[PDB]
C-alpha cells in the first residue's frame, strides 16, 4: 500500500509497513477458463477445485508481498503467555499439567 | 550442618554440553520431533477453553504416542540457539520502556524508536547501575544502596534519557550525567538477527560459532584478558534453548490431504534407528529430515517430551512452525 | 551452470521453487549470461573479453567460448587449451593482445 | 502384501466342522494385527500371537470434572487406560494368549510375555521354543531337571 | 518469443499473469534467449555456433 | 543500468522490492540486456546492430 | 475465556540423556570439560561453628561470591571420568534395616545375592530385579478404591497386603515366581559382579554401568544373555530410568599438607570447578587446561574456567595420615 515516490511505507519509531483490506477487498474471483486447460487436470483432481486458497500473491502484481519463502498468519499464531517482557496480553495459548 | 549451591551459569553449562550432544551421524545425539494423533480428544476438543488430559509417561504412553504418529522431523544443531528474554529500549507498548533495573540486558537499535544508530546490528546492553530514586522490593528501606547492600530488589523512580551506546566497558552515560550506567557486551548482526529473532526472545550466539566471527558478532573489541574466551553465554546467563523445527505438506502429504482433523499432540525423539526389512541386519541410524513413523524402526530412539493440545489441523500448501524453548 | 531455475510440474502442486529461490538463482543467471558478454552492467553486442594477465600466471587454460587480450609483459604466458573436446568442435577461441606484450 | 477385512483367526476342532474365528469376531483386534509385527507361537497348552500395535479409541472417559472444575473448564477429557504388560525391551512387545487347557478359545492381553514368545517354534519331542537372535544367535529355551 | 513476462498496469491490480507462469515464461526466456549464445551450461564471449 | 532486483528475506517484510517492483524490473533486466543483444522479439547469438 | 490450552511433558529418560550427555562431556584433554574439586577456609565461621546445630551461612553465588570462595582455596583435585557412575537408590529382599523388606510394589527394583539372607544363588555377584505385579489384595494408594486392579485401571499406586514369599529368581526374562503360586511377579535385569559391588555399592545406592563400559563386556554385568530385538542396545539404564550419577573423590593430606597440618581448623566450604586453566607468568601466553590431579590453587590461573557449584560447612578438620572421602551425587 503506501510507497512514497520510491517504496513502501513503514510505520513510525517501531518501523512497520503498512497493510489495508485494499480496495475490492473480499471479492468471489471469476475461476474463469484456464487452469483446467493450463492444468491438464493434476492433484488428484481438484485441479481448478484446490486453487492454492485464499491470499497468496501469485497473481503477480501485488504490493504486500515483496520476496520470501512464508507470508506469516499473526492471527491462529500463539506465543501463549508468561513471564519475560514483550509477549501477549491474551495468551491464546496456555498450558497446564 | 552445612549449605550449598550450584551456580546460574551451570544451567547454561547444561545446554553447552546438550548443544555439544546433537550429533551429525555418529555416537552423538539426533533429534526427531514428530505429530500425530489425528484422533480427537473428545467432541469437545474443538472448543474454546478445552484442555487435552494431562499427558502419561509409561511404556504404554510411549506406544500410544508411538502408535498414532503421523510424521518425524529432524533437527540440525543449526536450528539450536541459546535464547534470553528480549527487551528493547524505549518499546512504549509494554511497561516502564524507559525503567530499568539492574543487570537487565537491554536491547538496542532494533527498531526506529530504539535505533540510536543506522548501520550496524543489534546492540546488547547490560544496565549495572539504575537512578538513586526509586523503589525497594523491601517495603522497609527507602534507599537504594540500602536496599541493594541489604541486597533487596529496588526498582528507580527515574527513566534513562537515551538507550545506551558505546563499545567501550562501562560506559553508561556515566560522565555527562544519568541515573543508569551501561555496560557492553556485543552486537548482533542484521542477517542473524531477523532470522533468528522472536520478539519475545533473542538469539543468542554459541561460543563456537563465535570463534568463527568475534567480529560478526561484535565480540572482537573486548578485552578479555584470558587471549579468546568466546564464553560470552556465561555472561549472559542464557539457560534457555530454542527449537526451531520446520513441518512441511510435502512430507506427509497424507495428513495435508483436505478434511483432516489434524493432530493432537506433539512428541521428540532422539537417536531412533532406520526401519530394517531383516531384524538382524545392523542398525542404522537417521540422517534424513523427515521419516514416515513407518520409515522409522518400532520405539527406536528415545521420546524426552511428549505433548498434548487441542487439535491443530494442517492443510496442503500451508506451511507450519514449531519453536520450542526449553530452562535447563 | 545456466543455473535453469525449476517449478514442480503443473500448477497449484506443492512442488515449485521459492519465491526466495527465485531470486539470485534468476538474478546470478543475469549476471553470468551478462557477464560474460556484458561485463559490468551493460552488455556488448560486439561482446566482451576478460583481460587474463602476464602477472597473474605463466599459463591460463581452457575457457572455451570467454576471450582474452593477453600479457606477457610479466611473464611468458604457455596457453593451454581444453583436451579431448569430445564431439563438439564447432568452438571457436579468440586470443588477442589488448597490447603488445 | 496381505491386507484388506479378515484379519482372521480361525479354530479348527472337529474338521468336520469349520473354521472359526474367536478372536476374529471383533472388529478391533484385528487391527491390532499386523503382518510383520503380529505372530503366533504356541507353547503346551498356550498359545501366544503378538501385537505390537496399541492404541485405543475408547479408554480416554470424559468430563474430568474435578480438572474441569479447578480450571473453570469444560470438557477436556481423562486419558485412562487398562493395564497390559508390555515388552520394556525396545520394539516392547504386546502379546495374546488362549491359556486353560489348549487354546480355550478366549485371547487376552497378558500378565506378561516370556519375552519375544512367538517366533519361537514349538516342538512337542524334545520340547522346547526355539527362535534365532538377531545377531544371528541360537535361541533356545527348555524345561529340565526338577531333582 | 522474447517471452515478455507481463504485469497488469499499476501494482495492486488483480490482473497480472502469474508467478506460475511467469515461471518457465520466465525460465525459457533465459533458456531461449541464453542457450543462443550461452548455449548450455556457459556463454562463450565468443559466440555460440551449432552445427 | 543492468537493475538488479533486491531481494526480501525469507518472511513477511516490508523491506527491499516488492514483487510489482520486480515486476518491470527484471521485465527491464530482460529487455536491457535482451535489446543490446535481441533487437526485437528474436535474440540472435550472432549478436545485433543498430542503425 | 482461554483459545488454546495445551499439556506437555519431558519423560524421567530425558533426565538419564542429560546425564549420559554430561558423562560424555568430561574430558580427557581436549574440547570437553575437565573438572577441579576444591576445599578452603580454614578460617572459621563464627564461633559457634562447633557447637551443635551451628549452619554455616548460606553459600553467594556472584562474581563477588566466586572471589571469596576462591580466596580462601586450600586445595583442589581433578575427576577421572571412571570415578563418575551412574546409580539408583539400592533395594535388597529380605532386609530387616529398611520398610516392608517382603512387601514390594510394582515397578520396584530389587537386589538379590546382595546379602546372606537375601543371597539365594551362590558363586555370583549380585543380582537386580524389578517387581512387575504384586500381590491382588492390598491397598491402594487412592483411598477410594479397594482392589488392586481397579486402583491401577485408574493408576493410583497400590500395595499389596501379601508379602513376598521369596525373593525373585532366574535370569529368565519374565521369571518372577509365576507358575506355582504368588502375587508378586518379577522382573530380572542383569545381575552385578562382586568386586564392583563391593567397591562401588553403597548400600542405599546400587552402582549402575554405562552404556559403553557395557559394550566391553555384556557378560561381566549378566546382560549377554538377552533378546533385545534392537540388536546391541546396551542402553540399559534407560530401561532403569536411573536419574543420579555419583561422584567420587579422594583428597589425601600429602597433596595439600598445609591444610593438613595440626592445629588447622579444617576447610569450612567446598567448591567444585569445571575446566579451570593453569597459572602463567606472562597473560598473553595461551591457556592451558589443567591436567595433574591436585594444584595448589596457586598453580590454578585466577578465577579460569568455570565452577558451578559452591559449598558452605560447619568446619571439617582435614588431619594429616587421615584419608579423608567425599562423594556428591546428581539427579539431573
Amino acid at each position: 500500500k503506501l510507497t512514497p515516490t520510491g517504496e513502501i511505507e513503514h510505520d513510525s519509531v517501531t518501523g512497520e509497513a503498512i497493510y489495508e483490506p485494499g480496495p475490492m477487498a473480499g471479492v468471489k474471483y471469476p475461476l474463469p477458463d484456464d487452469y483446467n486447460a493450463e492444468n491438464n487436470n493434476s492433484i488428484f483432481q481438484g485441479q481448478l477445485p484446490s486453487e492454492r486458497r485464499k491470499l497468496m500473491s501469485p497473481l503477480f502484481d501485488a504490493s504486500g508481498t515483496t520476496f520470501a519463502q512464508f507470508r506469516d498468519l499473526v492471527n491462529k499464531r500463539l506465543k501463549d503467555n508468561i513471564g519475560n517482557p514483550r509477549d501477549p496480553e491474551n495468551p491464546t495459548q496456555v498450558k497446564i499439567d | 550442618i552445612y549449605r550449598a549451591i550450584v551456580t546460574s551459569k551451570f544451567r547454561t553449562e547444561k545446554m553447552l554440553n546438550f548443544y555439544n550432544s546433537i550429533g551429525s551421524g555418529p555416537d552423538k545425539n539426533t533429534i526427531f520431533i514428530t505429530f500425530g494423533r489425528s484422533e480427537p480428544w473428545s467432541s469437545n476438543e474443538n472448543e474454546v477453553g478445552f484442555a487435552p488430559p494431562y499427558p502419561t509417561d509409561s511404556v504404554l504412553g510411549v506406544t500410544d504416542m508411538w502408535t498414532h504418529m503421523m510424521g518425524t522431523v529432524k533437527v540440525l544443531p543449526s536450528m539450536l540457539d541459546a535464547v534470553i528474554p528480549r527487551r528493547d529500549w524505549g518499546d512504549t507498548r509494554y511497561p516502564d520502556p524507559y525503567t530499568f533495573r539492574i543487570n537487565d540486558i537491554v536491547v538496542c537499535n532494533s527498531a526506529p524508536y530504539n535505533a540510536t544508530e543506522s548501520g550496524a546490528g543489534w546492540l546488547v546492553y547490560r544496565c549495572l547501575d539504575v537512578p538513586d530514586t526509586g523503589m525497594c522490593s523491601i517495603a522497609s528501606l527507602t534507599d537504594k544502596d540500602e536496599c541493594l547492600k541489604l541486597g533487596g530488589k529496588w526498582t528507580p523512580s527515574a527513566r534513562s534519557m537515551t538507550p545506551p551506546e558505546g563499545r567501550g566497558d562501562a560506559e553508561g552515560t556515566i560522565e555527562p550525567g544519568d541515573g543508569y550506567v551501561w555496560e557492553y557486551l556485543f552486537e548482533i548482526p542484521p542477517d542473524v538477527s531477523i532470522n533468528r529473532c522472536t520478539n519475545e526472545y533473542i538469539v543468542v550466539p554459541w561460543p563456537e560459532e563465535l570463534k568463527e566471527d568475534p567480529t560478526r558478532w561484535g565480540y572482537e573489541d573486548n578485552l578479555t584478558w584470558q587471549q579468546d574466551d568466546f564464553g560470552l553465554i556465561y555472561r549472559v546467563k542464557a539457560n534457555t534453548i530454542r527449537f526451531k523445527a520446520y513441518l512441511d505438506s510435502v512430507y506427509f502429504p497424507e495428513a495435508a490431504l483436505p478434511g483432516n482433523k489434524g493432530f493432537r499432540q506433539i512428541s521428540i525423539i532422539t537417536n531412533p534407528l532406520e526401519a530394517k526389512a531383516h531384524p538382524n541386519d545392523p542398525n542404522v541410524k537417521a540422517e534424513k529430515d523427515y521419516y514416515d513413523p513407518e520409515d522409522l524402526m518400532r520405539h527406536s530412539g528415545e521420546m524426552i517430551y511428549m505433548e498434548n493440545r487441542p487439535p491443530i489441523i494442517m492443510a496442503m500448501d500451508q506451511t507450519e512452525e514449531i519453536n520450542i524453548l526449553f530452562t535447563f | 551452470m545456466k543455473q535453469n531455475i525449476n517449478i514442480g510440474n503443473v500448477v497449484d502442486d506443492g512442488t515449485g521453487d521459492y519465491l526466495r529461490k527465485g531470486g539470485i538463482k534468476i538474478n546470478e543467471n543475469f549476471d553470468e549470461l551478462y557477464y560474460e558478454l556484458g561485463d559490468g552492467d551493460v552488455p556488448y553486442s560486439a561482446g566482451a573479453w576478460k583481460t587474463y594477465n602476464a602477472s597473474s600466471g605463466q599459463t591460463l587454460t581452457a575457457e572455451w567460448g570467454k576471450s582474452y587480450a593477453i600479457n606477457t609483459s610479466s611473464g611468458r604466458v604457455t596457453i593451454n587449451l581444453p583436451k579431448g573436446t569430445v564431439n563438439d568442435y564447432n568452438k571457436v577461441i579468440r586470443a588477442r593482445d589488448v597490447f603488445a606484450t | 502384501i496381505i491386507d484388506s477385512a479378515d484379519k482372521g483367526i480361525y479354530v479348527l476342532n472337529h474338521d468336520e466342522k469349520t473354521w472359526k474365528r474367536v478372536f476374529g469376531n471383533t472388529e478391533e483386534e484385528r487391527r491390532r494385527i499386523q503382518p510383520g509385527y503380529a505372530n503366533m507361537s504356541t507353547d503346551g497348552k498356550l498359545v501366544s500371537l503378538s501385537s505390537s500395535n496399541f492404541k485405543f479409541l475408547s479408554d480416554n472417559v470424559v468430563n474430568d470434572p474435578e480438572t474441569a472444575a479447578k480450571y473453570q473448564l469444560i470438557g477436556a477429557v481423562k486419558y485412562e487406560f487398562p493395564r497390559e504388560w508390555l515388552a520394556d525391551k525396545h520394539y516392547h512387545m504386546m502379546a495374546f494368549i488362549a491359556d486353560e487347557t489348549s487354546d480355550w478359545e478366549t485371547f487376552t492381553p497378558q500378565p506378561m510375555k516370556y519375552y519375544a514368545e512367538p517366533f519361537f517354534n514349538w516342538s512337542k519331542k524334545s520340547n522346547t521354543r526355539c527362535w534365532i537372535n538377531n545377531s544371528d544367535r541360537a535361541v533356545v529355551v527348555y524345561a529340565d531337571l526338577k531333582y
